[PDB]
Parts: structure tokens; C-alpha cells; sequence
DNA sequence: CGGGAAAATCTCTAGCA
DNA sequence: ACTGCTAGAGATTTTCCCG
DNA sequence: CGGGAAAATCTCTAGCA
DNA sequence: ACTGCTAGAGATTTTCCCG
């Protein structure tokens, strides 16, 4: 995640930036991962 | 081609055969007969082959009833994290509809609803919960299940766990309370590993927590991009890039031909 | 593990939680989590996602009546080509069942029908027309119309075809002679770009030729290859291969360890 | 990998906990964990109160949470264990429940609850729920007007206790509480996980004694050994399990 | 044709707006 | 407000919300909210 | 109805943190100091 | 475990052998075997 | 070797049961 | 011991034709 | 750098309407 | 102006662990 607008994210995916509509993104955190590292 | 064409056109009225076949009779280059089929009325027989996607937005939930040994159970699911509610209610009325739909949004943030066209779902008391609580509704087109594609195999996953779990239950609704128990924390599997509950309480509060990240940092932060144009507000940079949004527009353009101010 | 089995598998016993949601909670090799799944009898209700392939041998027919108008039209399908023979009969009977199987035989080589279960394919007259005219009935597996996939997909292309010429003609009969005539002759696509009927001939024309050129070779020619073995019997050799029938089992193996006698 | 010292240091001067280490140090949580759980100086989201009020003839069963405010309600036709068991199966099923705590009422301690909440393995223990008792009973006041019946009037009140009051320190609602409360303990949960997997580990490190497994990262292999943390290569050590 | 999205169209049958999922339209 | 008086009237009527609350939702100057809140029969500032 | 539990439950939280902090102090009114510095500033949480 | 392992972990108790045995003539996973041996305080490898 | 358009191949669906 | 398929609509890639 | 096994990713289906 | 999806079974590819 890059930035978070209200209709639309903003991401980065393998170095390739890209704009995707908010209704076809799921925004975790991912605990799991997350206290792992 | 002349020829070929009032004769491929004479041959279609009668066999509608398609483009190929007037190619090959005919003589006739593929585009000239595909026109022919094409402007043929009675040919027009198949959609495009495709699917669309549903909306997934973090406060959108899809709702529907399904039937089972002749009780009515309302269900409805959390288009992103796949987190369930459902109860047994007496009749597919548009009061028991209004009362679920109530108790859902005072327990969860709910944005929108999608259902398809029933009459419990269309109905005026329906229309005055939805009002209170502040939920739009989105209608499915009819005839299309497809539209509740989520809630249509939602409704399958918790006919199956009930099934699992009938004969641990004698009556209907505490097998169906059993299977939402089941499905939101004992099933893993989907984006993050997660059951559906971890899944949607981490849903919410990304929600919640990059919305106050991002005030926070477009409070603080304040500039000015100039790209190729007029004072594009800037939203992010990095790696050769920077993130604008000029007139309700966001591009991606790279660090050349592009001045923060 | 030890702890963690006997609990996943109460848990279980509950929930029938699936096994990625006992490896997060009970800290589980995967594997022991799915023998835990796998060894519930509850917890088997999925097949295997895969498709299987019909026969599509030169003499295999595909058998199946469909309804239209209230009438019942018979359809007939050759399963390496898409040429159809259908027609009205007057009722859903093993009797003409049995002259529609004798008419298609006697205007096509038939070797074998596939049909589904009902009750005018699986009766003695209809046997004994196949006795006759030497055909072998293959009956599909009950409630399972993908066994004859070919021939319902041709009563669908059938239908659309009729509904498209259906006021070209009074009866309906007639309209399913057209729709015949239509789909063998007047719509090309397919392996070689072929109408069906075109297709038919020659899918038959070359079963009939290479039968008759592969028997003269191996008339003529007769050698003895010994691979890696006994003495196995030559078929081809080419581009460093060679292919042989040892003990009715083909293989294809490299020039190099064969020697030809 | 090199703020292992450190946060060590942070820790002995100001005993921060091992999140704000890990926020901060860029450490794993595992280690930062470690160097919180090594110093003896230094040394709820599943609880809910169940009662049952009583307006205009009529049974509301509420359950709070506690460590939140956030409120399950709902009139039930009949203070009995049947009723009270299928409310506690229903919030069992949609909230991670661990505990709830009653008042040694009839409808508390019958079998049909005792049932419910063994099969959904909740644990039952016999002045927060009154003051809440009392919030809900306000808002009910408030919003009976616009109800017919005093079921929609009761989730109509749950509904703005939950999501339109916000107060406290950072002036969340109670449904963010509950949310940031689960998601907090959704990580303890996955962190202990972590944790109680590579306990059951032993390595070697340049050979040395047996040393406790901490990490194993790409590049390192983080460990501890004499209440010490040294980082080594994943090649010049040798993890065996025991 | 009135409007195109991605999955639906809305259409114009004889003054009858009429909303048709993609996969049942042919726009020609 | 933008006809915040007018979405903050509303949102009470059915909420019955405190006026720290619809000043800061439909940003309305404190007095204005609290003005809402004291015209209101159901409730006390 | 926020206030009135969490006066106590924070004045718990100080408590507690004293009983961290008493390790580094022979006297309280540097202990208290310690306490009320790490509670404004080294503990960072509640909503983000 | 299944009835087959927990007879086989009872087997290892009577003959101090773990992955001679489950592993082959019991088709036990390899993980599960290491793991045993691992618990196994008579099973030094 | 380069585009550009025309042809060929690929992806995917409904509808048949 | 038996088994999904076919035809069309649109997307993508390949090939051919003048340079 | 090499296998080999264990884990992760991919392909594909029924069943819900 | 709105829209198929989900979870499991088996196949395939990737990664990790001792060399
Ligand atoms: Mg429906
Ligand atoms: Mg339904
Ligand atoms: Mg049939
Ligand atoms: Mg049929």
C-alpha cells in the first residue's frame, strides 16, 4: 500500500506502481505474518 | 465479390449459416460475411463470454434467504473478509428482513447492502431501517444470482457445515448458530491464512487505522507537483515516480518531466 | 504434537474445522491436520475437479431424445464429426427407438450407440435391433447427462437452429429437417474448418484408406526389431525412433539399443 | 539486527514494552518479546458479562464486553436457559468468546447454557453491566418514540450505544474499541504461536553449547544463550530439533 | 446502448429502460 | 453550515446525538450544535 | 460513563508502572517522575 | 493419533525402536517419526 | 528488419441435459 | 467395468505485405 | 551447486442460487 | 446507472535443508 484515497489505492506490486478502484482491493495487515517478520 | 455477396445474402434468409460457411461457399473475405451474419437479427443468439466482479469495498455485505428443511434462514455475509450473520426467521417478511438488517448494522459497520429483488428486500419498511442506520441499497439485477455470487456460495459453505453438524442438534436455528460459530472461526484458508472473524476484524481495523495514518500525513505534509500542466496535489513519491491527483485524477508518472513545489 | 492431536481432534468432533484452521490453532504439521480431516467420514463431500473425455472412436453414435412443443424429437449424433440425424417420432418408445437405431445403421456404419438410461434405450426391442445390425450399446452412468455431453450439445445447437427457421414452415417436423439439413451443410467451424457433413465423409473416407494402405504394408513389409528384449514386431522407424508392438504394447524407443531383423 | 543492543539498552533504561522495541528498533517481535520476557526488574479480549433486564414486561438480555463496551443485545421472549443458551451460541459465533461472567441467575446456570457453552468451548464464572444497563435503558428512552415495538427499539439503542457515541482518551466509538481489542489479540495469539513453534528448538552456533532459537531470517539466525542474544550466519550455525 | 460498465448495461428497448449483465448482451 | 444544520438535525432526530459530536460530524460551530440538542424534547445539554 | 471507571483503571496503570520503575530509585519522588515521564511519552497506543 | 500410531508409540515403548519400525512397516509420515524420536528421550539417534 | 492490418489462435460462456 | 461439449464473441498473438 | 522432500502456488469443479 | 464466488482435491512448481 503506497496511498489510500476513498475511491481509489494506490499500490506497488513487484516495482510496478499501479491505481486500483477501492471495490477491487482487500486492505490487510496480516497479523501472522506481521509478528513473525 | 459482387456477386458472391447477393447470393451469400439470399442463402442466409433461408440456412443462417454462419460466417465461415459464406466465406467458403461464396468466396468471400472474412469480414464480408461476418457483416452479413451480423446485420441478421435472427442470428443474434450469445452474450460475450466473460464474468464481472462484484464490489468488495470494506462496508458492503450481501444478503439473501435460503431454505432449508422448510424454515427460512436469513444470511448474510461481509463481501471482504467472508464473515457471516444468520438467523432463522419465521417468514420471508419485510419485518423480520428490517429487524436482521437492524441488529447487522448496530453490530457492524454496514455501508451498503446487496440483495436481489425479493419482496422482502424491496419493501417500504426495509427502505425506512435502511434509512435510519444509514445503508444503501443496492439492488441485483434480476434473474441473476451471479450479482450475489458471494452469498449464493456463502449460503452453499453454510448448508454443508449444517449438514456437518445437523445431528449434533435437534433443533434448525442452533445448527445454523453452530455452522456461523463453525465457518467465521474454526475454517481457515483465503488471502491472509485467516478464519473469517480474524479476517474481519482485520478488514476494520486497516480500515480504520490507514484512514487516521493518511489525515494525519496529508495534514502535514503539503506540496504542489507540476507534471508535462496545472498544480497537481501530490500523494506520493518514490523509486523514480510520484502519485498526483489533478481533477479528481490519479496517474502515475515518473520522476522527469515532473517539479514538486 | 502429541497435546495438540487429541485436542484438534475433540475440537473436531464439534466442529469439523478444517485442516489449516487445526494447524493455526493447535500447532500442526499440515500433514497432521489433514489426516485428522481426511480419517472424519463427515468431512468428505467434494469430488475431484476434473472433467473425463468421451469416446470418440469413427463408429461411435450418441443417442438422446429431447422435447420441444410437446412433441419428441430423436437426435442422433456421430461423435467424430457433429452430423446429426434426428426426427419427430410420435412417442418415447422402445419401438421407435428401435427403427430409428435400424434407419441410422443402415444409412451409416454404426459400430457402437451411447445412450443414458432411459427407459426406450435400455428395452429388449431396441437390443434386439442392436443385435441385428451388430451395434454395441454403451449406456451412460445414471443422472449423468456430461457422459453424453456431445449429443446435448447438439440438441442445443438443434434447438437454436429450429427456433431460428421455426417460421420458415408450418409443422415442426419440418422445421427439424431444415435445422438438420442446416447444421451438416450450412454452418462450417470445427477441426479442419469443415461443415459436419463434409466432416462425416471424411473422417469415414480416411478410417476406410488408411485401414486398406496400412494393411498392404504390413503385408509387404515384415521385420523383427530387438530392443534393450524378445522379438518384438516392427511398425515405424523414422528420425531416430523406432515403434514396435511387443506383447501388444506400443512404445516408442530411440534408434540407438534397437537393432531391426 | 543491529538495534539488538540497542533496545536492550532502551529497555533497561525505560522498560518499554517489546512493541514499541520491535515499532521503533526494527526488530522482529520475537526478539523484542525476548529482551521484555529476560529482565525479572520488568515483570480480556475474550471476556463478556451476560445479565438480563427487565422494561415494559419484557426480557433484554445484554452481554458486554468488557475490556471495550461494546453491547450485544436483544429482547428474548422468555428469561429461560433455553433462550439464554441461544443467545450465548449466537454471540459465541460471531465474537471470539472465551468467558462470560453471570449472576447465578436460573436462566444462567441451567444445563441447556452449561451445554452451549461447553460445545462452543466458553468458560462460565458466577458493576460494569449495571452502569451499561443503565446507558442502554437511556438510549431506549431516546429512541422508543421512533419504534413500533420495543425490539427494534432495543437495537436501535445497541446500534447508537455502539457506533454513535464516541468518548474516552482518544474518543473512539465502541465497536473501534472492540475492533483495535480483537485485532491486538488476534496478534498476542499469533505471536504466542511464533513462539511456542520454535521452543521445541536447539542450535549451534560456531561448537558451542545448545542455544535457544529466536530467529531465522534470511540472511541471519537471531538466537539466545546465557541470557544473551548473539546473531550469527545461518551457515555457521546448526538448528536441530529436540 | 445507453451506459456501459465492466459485468452490466443499461438499455433502451421501445422507451423501456431495461438494465442487462454483460454476458446476456451482444453490442454490435 | 453547509446544510450541516439540516444533516445534523436529521442525524439527531434518530440518534438523538450530543452536540460535541454533530459540531465536530457536520462541522457546526459549537453554539449551533448545542442548539440542536436544546430544542430537542428527548433530551438535555 | 468513560471517565468514571478509567480514572481508576489509569491510576492502576501508574501503579503498575511504578512497580517497574521502584528497581531504578531508593526514593519516590524521583520513582514518580520516571512513572509519569514513561506513561506521556514511551507509551505510544490507543487508536493508531 | 490413529489406533495404528498410538500402537505403534506403545510398540516403541516395549522395544526403544521409533523410526525403524512406524516409519516403514506403518507408512508414518517422516515428519511425525522426527518428531517422535525428537520427544523420545530414549531415542538419541 | 518495421509497422500495420488481416488472419489465426486463445479465453471463456450458455445451454443442453 | 467410463468419461462434457460446441459454437460464438471478444482478446491476443502471428503472419503476411509492402516497403 | 544437487536432490529430495515439504511447502506454496496453480488448475479446476460443484453448488449456491 | 452493475458486475460470480468459495473451498477443497489433486497437479505443478518453488523453496529449504543438508550436504
Ligand atoms: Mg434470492
Ligand atoms: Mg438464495
Ligand atoms: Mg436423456
Ligand atoms: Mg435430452
Amino acid at each position: 500500500l503506497l496511498w489510500k484515497g476513498e475511491g481509489a489505492v494506490v499500490i506497488q506490486d513487484n516495482s510496478d506502481i499501479k491505481v486500483v478502484p477501492r471495490r477491487k482491493a482487500k486492505i490487510i495487515r496480516d497479523y501472522g505474518k506481521q509478528m513473525a517478520g | 465479390f459482387l456477386d458472391g455477396i447477393d447470393k451469400a445474402q439470399e442463402e442466409h434468409e433461408k440456412y443462417h449459416s454462419n460466417w465461415r460457411a459464406m466465406a467458403s461457399d461464396f468466396n468471400l473475405p472474412p469480414v464480408v460475411a461476418k457483416e452479413i451474419v451480423a446485420s441478421c437479427d435472427k442470428c443474434q443468439l450469445k452474450g460475450e463470454a466473460m464474468h464481472g466482479q462484484v464490489d468488495c469495498s470494506p462496508g458492503i455485505w450481501q444478503l439473501d434467504c435460503t431454505h432449508l428443511e422448510g424454515k427460512v434462514i436469513l444470511v448474510a455475509v461481509h463481501v471482504a473478509s467472508g464473515y457471516i450473520e444468520a438467523e432463522v426467521i419465521p417468514a420471508e417478511t419485510g419485518q423480520e428482513t428490517a429487524y436482521f438488517l437492524l441488529k447487522l448494522a448496530g453490530r457492524w459497520p454496514v455501508k451498503t447492502v446487496h440483495t436481489d429483488n425479493g419482496s422482502n428486500f424491496t419493501s417500504t419498511t426495509v427502505k425506512a431501517a435502511c434509512w435510519w442506520a444509514g445503508i444503501k441499497q443496492e439492488f441485483g439485477i434480476p434473474y441473476n444470482p451471479q450479482s450475489q455470487g458471494v452469498i449464493e456460495s456463502m449460503n452453499k459453505e453454510l448448508k454443508k457445515i449444517i449438514g456437518q453438524v445437523r445431528d449434533q442438534a435437534e433443533h434448525l436455528k442452533t445448527a445454523v448458530q453452530m455452522a456461523v460459530f463453525i465457518h467465521n472461526f474454526k475454517r481457515k484458508g483465503g488471502i491472509g491464512g485467516y478464519s473469517a472473524g480474524e479476517r474481519i476484524v482485520d478488514i476494520i481495523a486497516t480500515d480504520i487505522q490507514t484512514k487516521e495514518l493518511q489525515k494525519q500525513i496529508t495534514k502535514i505534509q503539503n506540496f504542489r507537483v507540476y507534471y508535462r500542466k496545472g498544480p497537481a496535489k501530490l500523494l506520493w513519491k518514490g523509486e523514480g515516480a510520484v502519485v498526483i491527483q489533478d481533477n479528481s485524477d490519479i496517474k502515475v508518472v515518473p520522476r522527469r518531466k515532473a517539479k514538486i513545489i
